């Protein structure tokens, strides 16, 4: 299974949240505001 | 706060023989007034009869309005009950017939029953996948009772829902699956603490128990004036509370009072017939009694309940005068309830009961002062020196109110009588009805 | 169940013959108004005359709108009969003449046979393409989709034209919906979730549907009933096309518009078109305009011109009033409140008051039908309000009077019933009274004059 | 007891009867209706009458399965013009040759002796002078000509690209010692940097917020969105067009009837330009930022007027149904899930469709 | 058909001799009015020659004397080919608009540009298409076509393609093209290939295939009236306010330039004006500001003709407290000729009575034409004439297959005359509500 | 800074048999004409310019009603 | 509120199987004229950063009843670092980093009545006309 290239996913539980990028959005636009840009 | 009908708290009648107690519920005598308007009520409750003219006359003061809003108070929520004041139904945006019907159709109720689920119980995981720089939304909610679990779907309007509401994990929240309604209740362990800005704390709750679905009836009234509106339009159902409706087209209505009566027969609707109550309705003009007249033939027409203070008068839009104004083939189909003026004996009960609901302790010799300057000046302005002698009493920190408040209360307060002396005393200082005034001294 | 002024009428009680029996269907007496009323029914069922006039002229409470609501009864729910007031014609939105037209074209009916050429099925995949619009200034357009549609029976793959896709966005389809595509009109209806799909875990209640059966494609025959004043309106206002006037026109304020009579010459021959084809029948049908007194003297000369077009309806008019000034002629008086000019056109049947045994008889009619039950001394105890002050006044004291006897158990209402009905609720002279007799004085208790 | 929709088939077989006084397939169909008036004519998708044109299909065995829906839909009302008064100059604004008033009276009228220009305008800017408020308006010469020249949905479109910046300065600049700062430039923006709408989204506990919802809030809570639509119009069309035999009037018509850039600001990005817009190096706006089309006021009717049956009615439609419906949900405390008899075998298998409509098993 | 039997079904038009404007005594369904027909066509004469503008005629009688019946005459004398409009005064009373911008909408109807354009145009039946769609479609096809006199193969261009699978052109169809602009009517279905129809109902028609040439110049002419022209150049759809009607006041300026346009088109030859005639019935419902309007709109070469019809005696007028003949001022009657319709003596009522008799269903017996006529005098022509209907439909009912006396009598007794009617109301005064609203319900 | 589409030239016209297409014939004149022009306008027609969007820079003016 | 000092993600030390990176807290400094504070914030608040363009250097609030922000503008602390751009730059918040106040708001029952009947807020084309 991979994940959509185009979808950001945030998750929630009892340990609190995170965000997950595909390796497709890193080194776009969208990879900035996780460290990872172009 | 108190308004001028607070104390009205129902008819005052016995339900069982419709004997009309001569004080009870705020109503004082009227009592052959308050005995008919009694039987009214049971032609409403029983909501076979369609479309009578009940017309309340006598003159002013008399409790006219005051039994047509016991009539309120006694029927409850569920039955509709539209006041217009007869001036409401001259308008720009529709014509006065238009104006009519809307009122008329909003005087009958619709009652939908519909059974919805609710979902509710703890939220263990939330996962929401957004797109990079578009509306694309899907997403997942695992949520909990003591007794399930399960992992449900959201699409993109849940996703809106659950973000507008902050719904994180730990949170009791309930879904109507119907209407797409979330709610938050509360939280079954306190707010994590690693993250800032995670807004107020909650109310704590117990996690919700047995199965998360469950079944639900709900019941919903609208008029036939709100399906109207819905029904003539794709789109501007904000309409329905702005105005701004437009002339509805009349083979709309047609479909809507087929349908109607389809839901009837399906079980689908209850339909509730309750009154519109104009008031003052020697405003209306010669052309709203003659829509009037046949609008009470439909099996649609609600009860409609008239108010007049009028002798004989002239009829607007109309050369010549008529008794209350109305004209004769109105008349016809309408009869009449007449009130009357009060008796001393009367006047000092509803003085009593207006100075309890307006919390004013009246001595016994400010009462019958009271009661004397209402025999002389009016129910309305014996009244109004209720409230101003109290004000006056209270800067002299009396603890009553004394005939000496009431006497300086009727000294600043001219009556009505009074007044029409003082502007016959100075009729030259005062503009005329032909302009001409002398300002000099 | 709910019980009206006029629940009793069933129709106009004529023979065979046409002779009008003395108590039949609701009615009594009347039996001239009820012959000319049955020639009526019969020349509005031979459908072959436009344009011809009625007066029904007689005093208020002679059953001058019991006739016309036994007309509609007698020619039943297939023909139009369009029931107006004269007050009804004073629109803000439109001139008064509009609404004549509108009203004149509601009364006339169309019945129509209508082809739906529609597909149906699972949207199995759907997929757009595009085009690269270089200087457009809106960017990339989508210049198909592609949607393979599944039914029990077949399968196909469409390729969408772009304004056919802009419904299906309108209507959120997404893969796994069953939907439907009536080609008519381009409109897409999603109809639900295939039940291949059907689980309990969505948040959202979702139409779980079977698949379609039969074929993808098919094409229904739907029989329907409209007026030429709908597609009047829907041609006046358009609303059916997937264009963007039409998208647009579904988002704008509901408004009337005066219709112009180039578009109802054009939808008459629109009409004409679907009878020589053989798929629609006309049915024109009857407008009764109730208070013709209420009319004008602009909406009376404009029936002068309206009722002479070749498909006007039958128009039936109630007047109430004697020797009356005309409405926006001030100067002119005529009987019955219409112009002496329009009279002309017209058939008067004439409709008369009523005798004290007439009245008895309908004090049963009615009481039996607000199913209320009287002693004889009531029936004639009430009779007695109806010959001295009026016959709506005594079938008003039905209803409170039974009331009044259920109050003191008795099931049956009897004259102490009706005795105190009498003195609750008083008719319009017994207030006339009240209203002099204290106008003697003014002060406080006076009434306002 | 017949329901009303058996009832109305029931009348009309009656009305048969004026003939005759074939009864036995008489008798036979109304036994049918008395059944279920689904075994006579079953209930279905159904939507207004259609007051058009469209090419219908002719032969569904020689359609096969791949095929092209073009959008046929065209008014019956075919307004006729020659191409002398629509195509070659007689419309005033379009020039051409015999239209020499046209390219002139464009130019001149919005560009060289328009107020609006930002040449004009600049000459206008100071003292009394009539563009002097346009300092404090918040707004450039360049977007005031702009607003001058194109149209109300044009306006609104650009209107979607812009931020409420002056309502977050009053969540932000909120101190006696930010003076109620705004940019001078922004100066008579007046009511949009002061109202209480943005200060009630921001409250911890939103009751200015929900005071200012009740209409809609009530609206929905009525269930008005989701009860079914009690009336639609009879009868339905698309918009009436010119007949005119040019190619222009053709490309006329697909330019102003099918718009493109109206279309495209409904409906919203292409799913190549979300990628585009997605995966770049930088970001990149979109010419409409979003669907401006508008939600639906009706969440199951949307922007159609066509219904769809239900098993609600489907129950009721048959009074026999409704009545064996009641008491099948109380002998199900009995059993008997199968003491079921029918003279009719089409009953059968909707009595199929009711049970599992009910899940009731076999 | 759909055109039911109205008032005025029999008037076919004027009943004149074209050479000398000689009325006939009766012909084409005028009877009697013969100095008033001969009038009548003298102003036809001057709408078909169109050399004189804003001429207004009045058309002066009592009631039901054939003022509209001459009216419709002349509308069916002028045919199709000429603008004739007809105008109820009532309907200058808009909302959507004043008064004289109604009058001028309603004056530039009646001026016509006829206009003839040529286009080749093809018809014929379709005998085969082929469409190779690769995959993104329309990449290549022919269509081959017959008449019974020719056939042939086309290569298709790929926008005729698209205009081919929008229209679901298929093998059998009859179809035309307007080539010049590439849409397709499908004319019918050839009955040669009623089987391939699989899915097409019973109720079907089928046509023969065309013939000759499978291309013709078809001419088409076209006359669009002056309002049409201005209300298309009010705004970016404007034609389609020729159908709603929301048209607002139209601003003076573009009309003057279609006008200036359209005196260019005639120079030019590319087009001709066609004067017609505007139609005012009850022009006494105009008031005081139409008339002083009419005025100078007759003063101008594209006035049509007017003429108007008026009942009224010394009356007044609407917008002011004074009287004047016709209801109208003598400011506007000044430009006005008069043409007076007498009431008719009873061998011509006997005459419209029996016309109106043969052009509905009725078998009249000759007393029952005699009892009408004597009706007809003492009623009025109207009266006897409504009486035609509920005889026949009262002899129905009794299954006669004439119309006997005993019918008419019914239908005499049934039904009040007006001045019966007004005996009536002056009989139940008490009864019925008066002028001062007084009205007595009991016994 | 006008500019209409007359036609395609009908030295095309047989690039198919069959297209939904105008072939009008290639112009025998001048490519180039210079003409002098007198207009007119009026002190309203720049009001009304002024005042609102005109013509086809108007195009939801389509719609009507407000 | 403040001016945005910095942006840093934190790494998540159960970084989720196929994703390129995770992300546990999305770390921002604020600084107002009276103070400097980090914010540990929800990851989530991505989705604002990204739509708002918030960079270094911008002033922005965040409220905590919903967890996003809004882009006020760039500070004009940073008016000089071009000869030309297209920013308005507004002044550093005076106040302090974090403001937590009770706020009074007075509005009559007609200004109910009219945000009800005309709602003002509206994202859709028939909205923005309306609002044109
Ligand atoms: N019989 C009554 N019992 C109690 N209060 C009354 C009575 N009659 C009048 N009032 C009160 O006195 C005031 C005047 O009566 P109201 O009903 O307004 O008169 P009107 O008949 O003119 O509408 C109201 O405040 C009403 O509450
Ligand atoms: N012949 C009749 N038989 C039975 N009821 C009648 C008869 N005539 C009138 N009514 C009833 O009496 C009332 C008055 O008649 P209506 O038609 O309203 O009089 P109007 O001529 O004023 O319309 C209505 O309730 C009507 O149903
Ligand atoms: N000379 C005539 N020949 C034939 N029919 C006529 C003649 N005069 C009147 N009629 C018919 O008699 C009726 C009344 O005349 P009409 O012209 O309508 O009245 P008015 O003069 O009031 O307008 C109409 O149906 C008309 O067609």
């Amino acid at each position: 299974k991979r994940p959509d290239p185009m979808m950001i996913r945030w998750v929630n539980n009892k340990m609190g949240s995170v965000v997950a990028v595909p390796e497709e959005l890193l080194g776009t636009h969208a990879g900035v505001v996780f460290g990872a840009g172009p | 706060l108190i308004a001028a009908h607070s104390h009205i708290r129902g008819l005052g009648v016995d339900a069982d023989t419709l004997e009309p107690r001569p004080s009870s519920q705020g109503l004082v005598g009227q009592e052959k007034a308050r005995k008919a308007a009694a039987v009214v009520l049971e032609m409403i409750k029983q909501g076979k009869i369609a479309g009578r003219a009940v017309l309340i006359a006598g003159p002013p003061s008399t409790g006219k309005t005051a039994i047509a809003m016991g009539m309120a108070q006694s029927l409850g929520q569920d039955v509709p009950f539209t006041t217009l004041a007869a001036s409401e139904i001259f308008s720009l945006e529709m014509s006065k017939t238009e104006a009519l019907t809307q009122a008329f159709r909003k005087s009958i109720g619709v009652r939908i029953k519909e059974e919805s689920e609710i979902m509710e119980g703890e939220v263990v995981e939330i996962q929401i996948d957004r797109s990079v720089t578009g509306g694309a939304k899907q997403g997942k909610l695992t949520i909990k009772t003591t007794d399930m679990e399960a992992i449900y779907d959201m699409g993109s309007k849940m996703i809106d829902a659950m973000t507008k509401e902050r719904v994180m994990a730990g949170d009791i929240i309930s879904i109507d699956k119907s209407s797409g309604k979330i709610t938050k209740l509360g939280r079954s362990y306190a707010r994590s603490r690693d993250y800032d800005a995670m807004g107020v704390d909650t109310k704590f709750l117990q996690c919700p128990e047995g199965e998360l679905q469950k079944r639900k009836e709900v019941v919903h009234t609208v008029s036939l004036h709100e399906i109207d509106v819905i029904n003539s339009r794709t789109q501007g159902f904000l309409a329905l509370f702005s105005g701004d409706t437009g002339e509805i087209r009349s083979e709309i209505r047609d479909q809507i009072n087929t349908k109607v009566a389809e839901w009837k027969e399906e079980g689908k609707a209850e339909i509730v017939p309750g009154v519109l109550f104009i008031d003052e309705v020697h405003m209306l003009d010669i052309e709203c009694f003659s829509y009037i007249n046949r609008a009470l033939e439909s099996d649609l027409a609600p009860i409609v309940i008239m108010a007049s203070n009028r002798g004989v008068s002239r009829i607007r839009g109309t050369d010549y005068k008529s008794p209350h104004g109305l004209p004769l083939d109105f008349l016809d189909r309408v009869v009449i309830i007449n009130t009357h003026p009060y008796t001393p004996d009367e006047l000092r009960q509803i003085l009593s009961i207006r100075a309890q609901e307006e919390e004013v302790d009246l001595t016994p010799d400010a009462l019958a002062l009271l009661t004397k300057i209402g025999q002389e000046a009016g129910l309305r302005y014996a009244s109004n020196l209720i409230t101003t002698s109290q004000l006056i009493a209270a800067k002299r920190r009396a603890k009553q109110v004394g005939v000496e408040d009431v006497q300086r209360s009727f000294k600043l307060f001219y009556d009505p009588a009074r007044s029409v002396r003082f502007v016959q005393e100075s009729e030259k200082r005062l503009i005329g009805n032909d302009g001409v005034v002398d300002f000099s001294y | 169940h709910r019980t009206a002024a006029h629940t009793h009428i069933k129709g106009l009680g004529l023979n065979s013959s046409g002779i009008a029996e003395k108590q039949a269907a609701g009615f009594v007496g009347q039996c001239a108004a009820r012959e000319a009323c049955g020639v009526v029914v019969d020349l509005i069922k031979a459908h072959k005359m436009a344009g011809r006039g009625v007066l029904l002229a007689g005093g208020p409470g002679t059953g001058k709108t019991a006739l016309a609501l036994a007309i509609s009864q007698e020619l039943g729910t297939k023909i139009p009969f369009c029931p107006i007031t004269g007050s009804e014609i004073y629109s803000t939105e439109v001139k008064k003449t509009e609404v004549l037209m509108e009203n004149f074209r509601r009364a006339i009916g169309l019945r129509v046979r209508e082809t739906k050429d529609v597909y149906e099925g699972e949207v199995t995949e759907m997929t757009p393409e595009e085009a690269e619009n270089p200087l457009g200034g809106y960017g990339k357009t989508i210049s198909t989709l592609l949607i393979g549609l599944k039914s029990a029976r077949g399968q196909k793959k469409l390729r969408l034209d772009p304004s056919i896709y802009e419904a299906i966005q309108k209507e959120r389809v997404q893969v796994g919906d069953v939907i439907y595509i009536e080609t008519n009109t381009g409109a897409c209806k999603r109809v639900g979730r295939s039940d291949a799909y059907a689980t309990e875990f969505d948040l959202e209640a979702e139409e779980y549907v079977p698949i379609p059966k039969g074929e993808v494609h098919k094409k229904k025959e739907i029989v329907q009933d409209v007026t030429l004043h709908d597609l009047d309106v829907a041609n006046a206002r358009p609303q059916g096309g997937q264009d963007i006037i039409s998208m647009m026109g579904q988002l704008m304020k509901p408004k009337m518009t005066e219709i112009t009579d180039k578009l109802r010459m054009e939808i008459n021959k629109v009409v004409q078109k679907y009878i020589n084809q053989g798929v629609a029948e006309l049915i024109p049908g009857v407008l009764f305009i109730d208070e013709a007194h209420m009319l004008d003297i602009e909406c009376f000369t404009y029936l002068n011109k309206a009722l002479e077009s070749p498909i006007a309806p039958i128009v039936v008019l109630a007047s109430n009033r004697g020797i009356a000034t005309i409405r926006g002629a001030d100067d002119l008086k005529a009987a019955h409140g219409i112009p002496p000019d329009f009279l002309q056109r017209l058939l008067i049947i004439p409709t008369h008051p009523y005798e004290p045994d007439e009245i008895r008889r309908i004090v049963r009619i009615r009481a039996q039908t607000e199913g209320v039950q009287l002693t004889d001394a009531a029936v004639d105890r009430v009779a007695e309000h109806g010959v001295r002050i009026s016959l709506r006044y005594c079938l008003q004291l039905l209803a409170p009077a039974s009331i009044l006897a259920r109050v003191n158990g008795r099931t049956q209402v009897d004259v102490q019933d009706i005795a105190e009905a009498e003195e609750l609720f008083l008719d319009a002279r017994r207030s006339a009274n009240i209203l002099t007799s204290t106008g003697e004085s003014g002060g406080l208790h006076g009434f306002i004059s | 007891e017949l329901s009303y929709r058996q009832r109305a088939m029931y009348q009309s077989l009656r009305n048969q009867i004026s003939i005759m006084d074939t009864l036995m397939n008489l008798v036979m169909q109304f036994r049918k209706v008395c059944n279920h008036p689904d075994l006579f004519e079953r209930a279905d998708t159904s939507s207004p009458f259609f007051c058009g044109h469209f090419a219908e299909t002719g032969s569904f065995l020689r359609e096969g399965t791949n095929v092209a829906l073009g959008y046929s839909t065209r008014s019956l009302v075919e307004y006729r013009l020659p191409r002398l008064i629509w195509c070659d100059g007689g419309r005033l604004d379009k020039p051409g040759p015999g239209n020499l008033v046209a390219g002139f009276r464009s130019k001149y009228l919005n560009h060289m002796m328009n107020i609006w220009t930002p040449e004009n305008i600049r000459s206008s800017l100071e003292g009394i002078e009539n563009f002097t408020w346009l300092r404090f308006v918040d707004t450039s010469l360049q977007e005031a000509y702009r607003a001058s020249h194109t149209d109300v949905f044009a306006r609104a479109v650009d209107l979607a690209s812009k931020q409420n910046r002056l309502g977050h300065m009053q969540i932000v600049y909120d101190e006696p010692e930010d003076k109620k700062w705004t940019p001078v430039h922004a100066l008579f923006q007046i009511c949009e940097r002061e109202n209480p709408k943005a200060v009630a989204e921001i409250t911890t506990e939103g009751v200015l917020r929900d005071l200012m919802n009740i209409a809609r809030v009530k609206y929905r809570e009525l269930g008005l969105c989701r009860l079914e639509k009690a009336a639609r119009p009879r009868a339905s069309a698309p918009p009436i067009e010119v007949v005119c035999d040019s190619r222009s009037a053709v490309i006329e018509r697909e330019n102003i009837m099918f718009h493109p850039a109206m279309r495209k600001a409904l409906f919203g990005p292409t799913p190549s330009e979300i990628k585009e817009a997605s995966f770049g190096p930088r970001p990149v706006t979109l010419y409409p930022p979003r669907a401006l089309l508008p939600a639906p006021d009706h969440d199951k009717q949307r922007f159609t007027n066509i219904t769809v049956p239900s098993m609600a009615r489907f129950v009721t439609d048959s009074g026999k149904l409704a009545k064996l419906d009641e008491l099948l949900r109380e002998l199900k405390e009995g059993g008997h899930r199968v003491l079921l008899y029918f003279q009719m075998t089409r009953m059968i298998d909707l009595m199929e469709e009711y049970l599992t409509y009910r899940n009731y098993k076999y």
